[PDB]
């Protein structure tokens, strides 16, 4: 049925429709435009007329323009064939490869399949970096947020753990979904370079969206990610881990539309709706419906301006079972990958440690590491007001150990670490404190294994 | 067009409807696609309805239909070991019509009763359910079941030869239950933590606010007095999901077992989601829904703890729905009507002597997620101003190892003359002049790291690095507490005085062999400060031989002179 | 001292961070009251 | 006269009068309501409609619901007998005793009456505090409102002089009047036994509004209030003390309708008329016609986020006479009353000091206390900056005289401190300053007093 | 100007003894004219502006709240009146901004046009130091004059 | 604004074969600094070379805003059509910008930053851009702005 | 980009001008486009934006900036032309803050986007050392490239 627009405004416009008027989220085309141009349907505004969110710009626009209702929102082409592709947000081809035979055609909002479990993520994924599988275990269904800031290398820890990630000996197949967004051509043909020179792309799919591509494409990437990662996992049942970056670029472009939605402006300029968006996200993932697969995410968390408080970062917190927070200080001393030992923790860990899953002694010895490092950065203040010479020898010790955290532990050389590997070095560096202050290690664990 | 009404017009989330002659302000209506949605504009020619949901489903002559309720809930057997949402129903009814109870009679035929009498039990779940006399019915006990086995909705009893009475009853949510009198605060909440039940006690229906930025420990402190707390039941309003923490709850609670019994916690737990996917109004509605249920539990003479994650998701909620509504916004764009509401929410927490004698209680525990560390409006702002208790999780303290993370100097609770005397008669004499004493400790440490921040700690005089030396050993040995230990993941009132007078009693000890010139560094390496340092592990009293054990080592430290 | 001046610096900036930027959320936060109505 | 429901929003009402406009302040009654539903008439908008304010929720109101007009505004059935009885924001019992038995029936805005004299306040009013009676005296018409923060004690400090305050030989009785707003049931609980047990109620009209009573019925709770101390004063010739708690309470419920009611907002989101509303309750003090009585206010004035910049409690500070102004650093250091003795001031403090009042030295020795602890504390920025040791004798005796202040002249173990009690303990620990440094204190009165 | 009065009649306070005050110098004496205070009367006059719907600005304040106040203050000034003789009308004018924010209204237009201002310092009176002129932020132009 | 008046009376434009001129505008200022500065220019024959605008506090709103306008015009007519070297001094900038913020308001603009109107720069753009070497090269246009910093 | 000129036209310097430098590429030519400077001319849109009352933010810079400012340094880049042929525009742009804050707009949404910054320090310019490119500040993601 047939609509003519009423009204533009930026990238909203109003739409009037003699018959049949077009449900919210329909997908609208304008006629008369060189490239195709998408009106999403977001409210009724009564009369006929309804309000929509253009998906790209509506320069030379005229009143009284025609528009086609679709009788349909955006979809995903969802098939095992997804695994090997590069996709744009939308799921359009860009590896020169045909569009994608559909098995079934699913809705990308969340709605479909409804395929989670009440039950608690557990399981290994072995991402095979140290710092994250040997002191802060990623678990199977968790959301485990990179935490960094502009000019650390997140995105090249997000592709390394895509090129490693495994679920060591498990029944089900494992795969990968790599969404990222608002990125630069450069980095785009970096990404793709990367997944087809490894062979990474063989069980991955790609969805990359560009920075000048329409910001509604940027807001729908991470839905048609999730909805892919949700198929496989439930239908498929796979292991599925879906890396997100970054969830700060989404923000950007949700924020620059609900200006243009009428909005009252919420703290720092963002939309009001910033935390029930953002949990439309967040809430899908877990394990799924019959135990055989899951859905993993990796979302990374760029600080604007490298403030943690900022609104975006920090509702982010609250949707992960493991955090790795980056510091720009930390790299700046040189100190790499640049995570932040005191600000980087695993919500759900505890479920995927100990006897049966990593080893016995493995709380204890991230215990004593945490505590041990956090006295030593302490310290580092210490030595700066009363002078290196003036420290106790008990206190040389633990800011000693705060040195060989960082020069042994944090950095890898790129190297694939086991948990057995990773506690080996973590009782190697505890060496170097007194086993009179080791507080938070048993004696039974001392003795078998220090 | 009283009970029912047509959609006019729906976009921009509100739907206006023709006709629903008859709503009533805030209540829930029906749209034919399933939809519910809260009337919230009374026009003179609309009802303006926000949808608790998506609008799409919603097109222009849809029927909408009164549902009478601004909400209700069903409180009978069915209710433990059961997971619900925002508005009660299986993760749809509420309680099960096919499941049979074995009713008790508590009650013979003549009896006079009065709106919560107890005239049977359900060993539904142990748990003993008790069935009381609905509020507002009174009269005689016309006729009752025999112990036998029923269903819900079948009538167990009749009173003045015609109420008829069940197993269960619905109750609005929004309306906090009666009762005949708030007791004032009179008995600590044992929660088991020396840090909590020691500096900041909460009282058995006492308002504590828990307060801090994302990730740290907010939930957390929550999750662990349900494992541990002396409440019978708990009342979860797990809000604030997202990204998964749906599912991280929908199949991992009903594997979490209750410390005290060694049975899933759900046994004794309802849980009140509330997902970004959910309409304002029923988030809003969540917290009315759970402090009913939880002043239901209450009347039976139960002692319940409500945690409602969070406030601050809540507002935000409501915010969306009052600019819908075009209310005029205020700071930060909440509307004026927040303060009072939230106010009023808090207010139906106590302990009260409940209809027909009996004492019951709600404890409540509410988060507190400020839009970013700011920590002003909604949330934290208005809540600190009401909650007499304050449990606020220091991210430094956290990244510090120190648990838990819960900030000694800028923690605070009032209850604490309050249930002293609770503490002085049942557990220890002075357990008051000992709580005194521990902060009084603290506070002196808070005031010397100040000043070595400054002049640095080589200045130090032996005096001041022995009361740093204990206040060290306060803070590893009783603040900090192991919520993942299968010993210390509770810790029993009886204990927690054995620990604290352990310290303090080091700590005497410590000042008077100082004062006898004594080094310090003679005193930071004696063999007992190893074990004080894991009593807190210890599940044997073992702890109070320890009193001795520092005596003697101290005397052969006045020996070695 | 230049410790005073030092870590105590970091002091004035978290200070200052905290709000001629917080400050400004605002001016334009009640603009946008009736900025916006 | 009957009118109708025209529109519903939240707490505002419009209702269209056929015949016989209400004016504004009239209380109509809505008809059909189980529980009785006043709305107060804000304005007329033309059309013979006039806008309303709801005393209670709006929830099942429809539009043509009838509605009448009273006559009158809410009003106060004054009675001598209003004393020994507890009363809700409205008058209504709280007591489970009979409702008042009015001998007139005054309308309650401070229209009736028009008690005051144009003269100055005078006079000694005991609080039976020492940090009040000695330092910042009380005075009989006089606004002197207790400047607190959230955490603080200020409820207990009100309760106290409600139960200890009198005219010491006055040939004129004393009454108090104690208005509670936005209290809790455990709050209202403990002030009800708090007057019954200690039979301060004899003497006392206590008014408790809830928060979850109707806004309206806040708003309306301290002009009950003042207009039972303005008939007690006025009618019986009483000396009247009248206690408000909390005033930052009231204004968050008056702002919550300024929302509702049309206006656009003024700084930090309060209603624009937020001085000109608060302006009419700040006038209701002050000696009576006759010289009888007197009506005096103890306004207690919250600060918001600990801000005395908030607008509330910055518009209040010219409707007194004296100021104990709390502070959350003080309390934190366990100085109680928390009393920063830098920012509380006695606006009339001179008219209630010297010979024939307290006593000679009385105005010298507040001086040099007052100057001397200002140094003090200052000075604790300086032992801070320096060090200890690097202080001045002189310094460090002003140092130790703020210490002093605070632990012994604050510090009372609750305690009635006579004037005479209270400048004796001002003289001892003035010892402890050299005597060549009593700047502010004439040497005819270290002569006769030192 | 109490609060019980409408915002028009503080409004027009100001004038009334503004004129009054050049009544006085008219007969050749010297008048002061002592203000307590314009923020007040700039809250009455913002309050009708309002209500007659003009467009508010910072702090909801009319966009005629600076040239107003200005031509108050410059009626002030001592003249020849007529038929030769000299007077004079010296203006004190109270400014109390909102809570020590100091901006608008009152403060920032009014220390724009006077000449004098005289800083009475909270922290100088709290250290009993009478009158408490902070002679560090207080000026005059008229030091040479 | 002593600064202002003493480069008035003392500038000029040392052996150049083009007449010198002064153009001095003052903005808001009282009856009593407009009575001094007419006292100034007469007494000490700098009006000779001077063109000069007056504009005071109780004057118009809109004839303030026209007054460095006024100003510019003159000094370019001088420069352009006579070949003259022309410095104008204008005080106070600040003052000009208080009345030009003011009618922003009745003009029905949402406010900037600390009150101002949005349009700040591109009207201040409109007189900072009003200067430099005339066409020809025989004369130009020189500016001295008096910006007072508000409340410092 | 003179000052008489409208916020309009500086604003559309930049997109004219990485159009023709686009053009250029096209026939195989390495081009370099030099932006004196993004700091005036996100200053130009703040004024267009206020002017369209447009909410303002952060120094009272429109939302919209960002994503605008990072499209632009988008169409930089070496491309493989219309039938074939090598070509690239290389963009250098300079940042200038309001005053040594070095926040927004220019800088601070500058260096996100940007691969390259050159650190001119005046301190080095003081010292004589030239050019005054601090090596320390200074950084480059292309060096493994």
């Amino acid at each position: 049925e047939y609509t003519g627009i009423t009204y533009i405004s930026g990238p909203l416009l109003f739409v009037e429709n003699a018959k049949d008027l077009a449900y919210g989220a329909i997908v609208d085309i304008k006629d008369g435009t060189g490239r195709v141009r998408g009106g999403q349907v977001i409210e009724v505004s009564e009369e006929y007329a309804v309000i929509q969110v253009f998906e790209e710009t509506t320069g030379l626009d005229l009143a009284t323009t025609s528009v086609s209702l679709v009788e349909d929102v955006a979809r995903l082409g969802v098939s095992k064939e997804m695994l090997g592709r590069r996709f744009n947000g939308i799921g359009k081809p860009i590896d020169g490869l045909p569009p994608i035979t559909p098995e079934k055609r699913l809705p990308i909002t969340g709605l479909p399949l409804n395929p989670v479990a009440r039950r608690k993520p557990e399981q290994f994924i072995q991402t095979g970096i140290s710092t994250i599988d040997v002191m802060n275990t990623l678990v199977r269904g968790q959301k485990l947020p990179i935490f960094s800031g502009s000019g650390l290398p997140a995105n090249e820890i997000a592709a390394q753990i895509a090129r490693q990630a495994t679920v060591r000996p498990k029944e089900e197949p494992f795969a990968v979904v790599f969404a990222a967004m608002g990125i630069t051509q450069r980095e785009l043909s970096y990404f793709i370079q990367e997944f087809e020179r490894t062979g990474a792309l063989s069980r991955s799919v790609l969805f990359l969206n560009k920075a000048d591509d329409p910001t509604i494409e940027r807001i729908l990437t991470p839905r048609m990610a999730l909805t892919v990662a949700e198929y496989l996992a439930f239908e498929h049942d796979y292991h599925v881990l879906v890396i997100l970056t970054d969830m700060t670029n989404y923000c950007e472009a949700l924020r620059e539309i609900g200006a243009a939605r009428e909005e009252i402006p919420g703290r720092r300029g963002y939309p009001g709706y910033m935390y029930t968006d953002l949990a439309t996200i967040y809430e899908r993932a877990g394990v799924v419906e019959g135990k055989k697969g899951s859905v993993t995410q990796i979302p990374i968390l760029s600080m604007p301006d490298d403030d943690r408080t900022h609104p975006i970062p920090d509702l982010t917190g609250y949707i992960t079972e493991g955090q790795i927070q980056l510091s720009r200080e930390l790299h700046r001393k040189g100190i790499y990958p640049p995570i932040d030992p005191l600000p980087s923790l695993s919500r759900l860990m505890n479920n995927g440690v100990g006897k049966g899953k990593t080893r016995e002694d493995h709380k204890q010895v991230s215990d004593q590491l945490y505590s041990a490092y956090a006295n030593g950065v302490d310290i580092r203040k210490l030595v700066a007001i009363i002078g290196e010479d003036a420290l106790t020898e008990n206190d040389r010790r633990y800011l000693q150990f705060a040195d060989a955290f960082e020069r042994f532990f944090i950095n890898q050389g790129q190297q694939n670490r086991s948990i057995e590997e990773s506690l080996q070095i973590a009782w190697a560096l505890l060496s170097m404190l007194p086993q009179g202050e080791l507080k938070r290690i048993s004696k039974d664990h001392i003795g078998k294994y220090y | 067009m009283i009970q029912g009404v047509i959609q006019k017009i729906a976009g921009p989330a509100v739907i206006a409807k023709g006709m629903l002659g008859a709503r009533m302000y805030d209540i829930c209506k029906v749209g034919e696609e399933g939809l519910v949605g809260e009337i919230i504009r009374l026009d003179g020619d609309t009802a303006f309805v926000q949808v608790y949901e998506d609008t799409s489903g919603l097109k222009v002559g849809e029927p909408v239909v009164s549902t009478g309720l601004p909400l209700a809930v069903e409180l009978g057997p069915g209710m433990l070991n059961g997971i619900y949402d925002g508005i009660q129903r299986p993760l749809v009814h509420a309680l099960d019509r096919e499941k049979k109870w074995a009713w008790t009679p508590m009650v013979k035929p003549g009896d006079e009763v009065r709106g919560g009498m107890v005239l049977g039990t359900v060993p539904e779940f142990g748990f003993t359910h008790k069935i009381l006399v609905p509020p507002d019915v009174r009269g005689r006990v016309k006729e009752v079941k025999p112990a036998g086995e029923y269903t819900v909705e079948e009538p167990v009893v009749v009173l003045e030869d015609g109420t008829e009475l069940k197993m269960y009853h619905t109750w609005p949510v929004r309306r906090a239950r009666p009762v005949q009198r708030k007791l004032d605060p009179n008995t600590p909440f044992l929660t088991g933590m020396r840090i909590l039940d020691v500096l900041f006690p909460v009282a058995m229906g006492g308002t504590a606010a828990i307060p801090g930025p994302f990730g740290s420990g907010k939930t957390v402190t929550q999750q662990s007095l349900a494992k541990w707390s002396n409440a019978d039941v708990v009342v979860y309003v797990g809000c604030g999901e997202r990204g998964n923490e749906m599912t991280d709850v929908l199949v991992e609670f009903p594997e979490l077992t209750d410390p005290k019994t060694g049975g899933p916690l759900m046994h004794r737990t309802v849980l009140i989601a509330n997902t970004s996917n959910m309409p304002v109004a029923a988030r809003e509605a969540s917290i009315y829904v759970g402090v009913t249920i939880a002043e239901y539990f209450r009347d039976q003479g139960f002692s319940v703890a409500l945690m409602a994650d969070s406030t601050s998701r809540w507002a935000e909620a409501l915010r969306e729905i009052s600019s819908r509504l075009e209310e005029m916004p205020a700071e930060e764009g909440y509307p004026p009507y927040l303060a009072a509401r939230l106010a009023a929410f808090y207010e139906r927490a106590g302990k009260v002597i409940t209809l027909g004698g009996e004492e019951g209680a709600v404890t409540i525990v509410g988060a507190v997620s400020p839009p970013g560390g700011d920590m002003s409006e909604p949330v934290t702002q208005s809540t600190l101003r009401i909650v007499g208790a304050f449990w606020r999780l220091d991210a430094s303290l956290a990244f510090r190892r120190h648990f838990p993370a819960i900030n000694w100097n800028g923690s605070y609770s009032l209850f604490t003359s309050a249930l002293d005397p609770w503490y002085r008669e049942n557990v220890a004499e002075d357990y008051p002049e000992l709580r005194d004493a521990i902060s009084e400790l603290l506070q002196r440490e808070a005031g010397l790291q100040e000043i070595v921040q400054l002049v640095g700690p080589d200045a130090l005089q032996d005096a001041e690095r022995l009361v740093i030396e204990v206040g060290r050993i306060i803070r590893e040995d009783f603040l900090q507490q192991n919520a993942y230990h299968e010993v210390d993941a509770y810790c029993s009132m009886k204990k927690a005085y054995g620990i604290m007078k352990m310290i303090l009693a080091f700590y005497k000890e410590a000042e008077a062999a100082i004062k006898r010139g004594v080094s310090i560094d003679e005193i930071l390496q004696l063999p007992v400060l190893e074990r004080i340092g894991r009593a807190r592990y210890v599940s044997e009293e073992e702890f109070p031989a320890y009193f001795e054990e520092a005596m003697k080592e101290i005397q052969g430290a006045f020996k070695a002179l | 001292i230049p410790g005073i001046r030092a870590q105590i610096r970091f002091i004035q900036q978290v200070l200052e961070q905290r709000e001629r930027e917080d400050t400004f959320r605002l001016k334009r936060i009640k603009g946008k009251i009736e900025a916006r109505e």
